[PDB]
């Protein structure tokens, strides 16, 4: 349902000391505490997704899961806006959909028919300055619902498309028992490519209840365009600038540093 | 099936929890032993010195 | 336990001593009041929507709920319910009115029988390996009761659901509610059924007047973890106000002890209720009220 | 040598009742160890001597 | 032959039968059987395949 | 009921072995202790030699 698409091979990078989240729910102040667990091994292999346009390259391909995943995002607007979840990505089975509209948060478990390759769509209107996300096209139907969670409305601003990436967003997603569990993470950055090495925790985000088998997942984006040639498909898009990080989760023995006020600040890989 | 005494008498009964008292019990015994074999080792050592 | 020359004969084995020294245990101090705190909690909780519900779910579409805000007086049912089979797993039962519960879930299906005795830890069987699985270290109870009066039709009742084909077994706690054709022999299925070809449900066949091992049977099951992760659902006991600088009996949330209790300068997380110190014993606990 | 002392209910059992009612079967233990340990204490002050 | 006979003998007078050169796929006793009790003792039934 | 581990992983699912293996650790874990303690000893004897 895209067209355009003038393409290049993948790049790769490492991974910092990065990827360490807090394994229980028990306050412990100045400890060295020893811990086997799946975590993010240190320097590890991480493929890197780009989405930019000068090249026109959007990049949202489907990836293997397996044993949990992390997800870097780094941007100064918001583009990157959800996953989808799934085993075959069909209405022949179960599928979880994670995605903010900009002004709610949703989280539903259907038996969805996904498009071939779903985005959200912001326009730009010339004039009377606005952006009133006139595009959304992620699935055909979902008949049989199991799980749902909707978020209070808010509202937030849409272009910001000037300087360097000025936010950094980590998360972690782990399937256990039944339980989908997300870790999350914020951080205010000044860069311009190479995602920064460095250190940071990963407070427990939430645990869901959604008891399917999850073997592949995509990501959720959205393009904002403007007065240009007609005909979406081939009507350009103006998706500015946004890079995407993911690691894959192996069980390894960490060693981990809890500080006086009870943060965890140093980790070593056994 | 937990280190701290607290918690096993706070979730099981007196029956079931004889034997995991039981258990940590000879575990702590054993260290002491231990501690006070090495202790006398040195103190043989010392007492050469 | 008169005097340290008793204690020093009694430590000796002996009725007579001689001169030294002679160390005796230490100094003891027994508490003098016994204090609990609970959260303030009022409502009920909501035991005759769960078990005294109108209708169950098909045994491959089970049905969970969520539990939140309540007080555990299961004495309510004694009048109501008779419960054949009970059995808790991570807990003794006589414990269960002095404990505060955090992510309390509960499941509901109906099932035959026969098939009771396969809702546990390590079991296999049809029910155990394509509908509902448990994991090994399962910390909760099962809860299962007749209902021959109610999901059972003159007719014959076709309404409860079981699957009987899977290429694979289930993991704990995973629900599948696909509807193919399993494929048995070699021929592709392609589609429709064949001769080798088969839907993987079929339809529990209730009667009023089926032996015992075929009438219908509902069950639920309850799972809970205790210590950590600040608590929301209690049991029905009193609060006491509280007292510090003295050394008392105290039950926090269901975590009993003794010792003295003091004001802290420690800040926990939204999300932390206890912390322990380095040889893994509670030190530091925050409080339900207030 | 540094002397050192040990009283095993507050190591082992820790301020409670249902414990230390447990340790009785084992409580001979405890006699020998301190016997131990004192034989080392009364032994150290010699050395100096 | 085994669970789906025709005749079954005496308590006092028990059968005996030997079983060799199998493929033991009790998958196939699903649709067709229910059963009351079924203990093991040596082993744990989820290893049985 | 065993001596090798391989059987009682074999037989038994995890809520069943534990038990086993913690039996197995905890006299393997005295084996080596004892051997410790006595090449201590012998240790204090070649010193004095
Ligand atoms: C983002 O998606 C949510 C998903 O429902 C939309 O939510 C609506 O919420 C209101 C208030 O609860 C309901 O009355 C509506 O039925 C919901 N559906 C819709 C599509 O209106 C929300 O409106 C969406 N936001 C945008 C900007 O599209
Ligand atoms: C990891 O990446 C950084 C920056 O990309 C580089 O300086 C470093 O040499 C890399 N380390 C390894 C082991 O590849
Ligand atoms: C990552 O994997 C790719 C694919 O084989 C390889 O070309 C690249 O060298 C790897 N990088 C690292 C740092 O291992
Ligand atoms: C801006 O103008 C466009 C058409 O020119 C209109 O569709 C849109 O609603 C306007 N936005 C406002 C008034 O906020
Ligand atoms: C799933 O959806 C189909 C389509 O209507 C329906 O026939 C079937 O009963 C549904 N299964 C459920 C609700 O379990
Ligand atoms: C704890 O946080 C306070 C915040 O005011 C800070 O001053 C203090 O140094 C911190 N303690 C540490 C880092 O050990
Ligand atoms: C309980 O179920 C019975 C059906 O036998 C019904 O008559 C009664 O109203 C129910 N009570 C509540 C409180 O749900
Ligand atoms: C208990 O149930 C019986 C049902 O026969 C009823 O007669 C009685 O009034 C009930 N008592 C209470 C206290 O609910
Ligand atoms: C989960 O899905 C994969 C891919 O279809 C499949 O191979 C696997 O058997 C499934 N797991 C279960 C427990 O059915
Ligand atoms: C709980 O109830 C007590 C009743 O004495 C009250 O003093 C306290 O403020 C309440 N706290 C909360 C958080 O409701
Ligand atoms: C069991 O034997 C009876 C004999 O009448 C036969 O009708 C039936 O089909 C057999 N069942 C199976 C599963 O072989
Ligand atoms: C399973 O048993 C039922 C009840 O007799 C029967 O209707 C059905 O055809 C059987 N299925 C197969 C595949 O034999």
């Amino acid at each position: 349902n895209l067209t355009t698409r003038t393409q290049l091979p993948p790049a790769y990078t490492n991974s910092s000391t990065r990827g360490v989240y807090y394994p229980d729910k028990v306050f412990r102040s100045s400890v060295l505490h020893l811990t086997q667990d799946l975590f993010l091994p240190f320097f590890s292999n991480v493929t890197w997704f780009h989405a930019l346009h000068v090249i026109k390259r959007f990049d949202n391909p489907v990836l293997p899961f397996n044993d949990g995943v992390y997800f870097a995002s780094t941007e100064k607007s918001n583009i990157i806006r959800g996953w989808i979840f799934g085993t075959t990505l069909d209405s022949k089975t179960q599928s979880l959909l994670i995605v903010n509209n900009a002004t709610n948060v949703v989280i539903k478990v259907c038996e969805f028919q996904f498009c071939n390759d779903p985005f959200l769509g912001v326009y730009y209107h010339k004039n009377n300055k606005s952006w009133m996300e006139s595009e959304f096209r992620v699935y055909s139907s979902a008949n049989n619902c199991t799980f749902e969670y909707v978020s209070q409305p808010f509202l937030i601003d849409l272009e910001g498309k000037q300087g360097n990436f000025k936010n950094l967003r980590e998360f972690v997603f782990k399937n256990i028992d039944g339980y989908f569990k997300i870790y999350s993470k914020h951080t205010p950055i000044n860069l311009v490519r190479d995602l920064p090495p460095g250190f940071s925790a990963l407070e427990p985000l939430v645990d869901l209840p959604i008891g399917i088998n999850i073997t592949r997942f995509q990501t959720l984006l959205a393009l904002h365009r403007s007065y240009l040639t007609p005909g979406d498909s081939s009507s350009g898009w103006t998706a500015g600038a946004a890079a995407y990080y993911v690691g894959y989760l192996q069980p390894r023995t960490f060693l981990l540093k809890y500080n006086e006020n009870g943060t965890i600040t140093d980790a070593v890989d056994c | 099936i937990s280190s701290v005494l607290n918690d096993i008498l706070s979730r099981l009964d007196p029956p079931e929890a004889e034997v995991q008292i039981d258990r940590l019990i000879t575990g702590r015994l054993q260290s002491l032993q231990t501690y006070v074999t090495q202790q006398l080792i040195r103190a043989a050592e010392i007492r050469a010195s | 336990a008169l005097d340290p020359l008793s204690e020093t004969k009694c430590t000796l084995k002996s009725f007579t001593v001689e001169k030294g020294i002679y160390q005796t245990s230490n100094f003891r101090v027994q508490p003098t009041q016994s204090i609990v705190r609970f959260p303030n909690i009022t409502n009920l909780c909501p035991f005759g929507e769960v078990f005294n519900a109108t209708r169950f779910a098909s045994v491959y579409a089970w049905n969970r709920k969520r539990i939140s805000n309540c007080v555990a007086d299961y004495s309510v049912l004694y009048n109501s319910t008779s419960f054949s089979t009970f059995k808790c797993y991570g807990v003794s039962p006589t414990k269960l009115n002095d404990l505060c519960f955090t992510n309390v879930y509960a499941d509901s299906f109906v099932i035959r029988g026969d098939e009771v005795r396969q809702i546990a830890p390590g079991q296999t069987g049809k029910i155990a390996d394509y509908n509902y699985k448990l994991p090994d270290d399962f910390t909760g109870c099962v809860i299962a009761w007749n209902s021959n009066n109610l999901d059972s039709k003159v007719g014959g009742n076709y309404n409860y659901l079981y699957r009987l084909f899977r290429k694979s077994n289930l993991k704990p706690f995973e629900r599948d509610i696909s509807t193919e054709i399993y494929q048995a022999g070699s021929t592709p299925c392609n589609g429709v059924e064949g001769l080798n070809c088969y839907f993987p449900l079929q339809s529990y066949g209730f009667h009023p007047t089926y032996g015992v091992g075929y009438q219908p049977y509902r069950v639920v099951v309850l799972s809970f973890e205790l210590l950590n992760a600040p608590a929301t659902v209690c049991g029905p006991k009193k609060s006491t106000n509280l007292i510090k600088n003295k050394c008392v009996n105290f039950n926090f949330n269901g975590l009993t002890g003794t010792g003295v209790l003091t004001q802290s300068n420690k800040k926990f997380l939204p999300f932390q209720q206890f912390g322990r110190d380095i040889a893994d014993t509670t030190d530091a606990v925050r409080d339900p009220q207030t | 040598m540094t002397k050192t002392s040990v009283d095993c209910t507050m190591y082992i059992c820790g301020d409670s009742t249902e414990c230390s009612n447990l340790l009785l079967q084992y409580g001979s233990f405890c006699t020998q160890l301190n016997r131990a340990l004192t034989g080392i204490a009364v032994e150290q002050d010699k050395n100096t001597q």
